[PDB]
């Protein structure tokens, strides 16, 4: 529930090199800039 | 029919009536058509729905 401008602003500055971050997204939206991607379906993890 | 008409509608919440959330909204919803209402947060869209 965030407008596009704020979504872009809060894209990847969360991490500071000493913070672990887990970004849960319904789709692959503004998450391709993440070091690791984990796809989950019906409670099972799918390898890339 | 389902034909809605906003005519210069303005609104301020009763708890804070000095601030106007909506100013001079004029538009019309006609049956068989879709009217998207887009904008940033706090613009007043949910206020229009209410
Ligand atoms: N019950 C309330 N009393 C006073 N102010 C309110 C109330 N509900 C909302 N507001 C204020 O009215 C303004 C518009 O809110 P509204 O929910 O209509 O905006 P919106 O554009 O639909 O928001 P969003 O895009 O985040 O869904 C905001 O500044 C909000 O803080
Ligand atoms: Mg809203």
């Amino acid at each position: 529930a965030l407008d596009v401008q704020c979504e872009q602003a809060l894209q990847d500055w969360n991490s500071r090199g000493d913070r672990t971050v887990l970004v849960i997204a319904h789709r692959l939206q503004t998450v391709q800039r993440a070091h690791q991607i984990l796809v989950l379906q019906e409670g099972k993890l799918q390898k890339l | 029919e389902g034909l809605v008409q906003f005519q210069d509608v303005s609104f301020a919440y009763p708890n804070r009536p000095d601030v106007l959330v909506l100013q001079g909204l004029t538009f019309t919803l006609r049956p068989g058509e879709v009217t998207a209402l887009v904008g940033p947060n706090g613009s007043g869209k949910s206020t229009v729905a209410a």
